[PDB]
């Protein structure tokens, strides 16, 4: 979408690997923030947003 | 900003109890074999907060 109203898609009721994701140099920037990139892989969550 | 104090963010391990390292190398934190540059996640690993 035009960045004022953003997309947002809710997550649930699956299991994550975001290093499928950060792994892949594809990407022109992968960064994090608050938490490591190879953390997420240990975490779990109520809901998640893309 | 004084940048007479200086800060490491990563390691590829944790200090052992008065453990002490002055080494400078570029950090792997992702994919990109550093090498002694770089790149898509791979950072220099010291700062200063300036």
């Amino acid at each position: 979408a035009s960045v004022y109203a953003w997309n947002r898609k809710r997550i649930s009721n699956c299991v994550a690997d975001y290093s499928v994701l950060y792994n892949s140099a594809s990407f022109s920037t992968f960064k994090c923030y608050g938490v490591s990139p190879t953390k997420l892989n240990d975490l779990c969550f109520t809901n998640v947003y893309a | 900003g004084n940048y007479n104090y200086l800060y490491r963010l990563f390691r590829k391990s944790n200090l052992k109890p008065f453990e002490r390292d002055i080494s400078t190398e570029i950090y792997q934190a992702g994919s990109t074999p550093c090498n002694g540059v770089k790149g898509f996640n791979c950072y220099f690993p010291l700062q200063s907060y300036g």
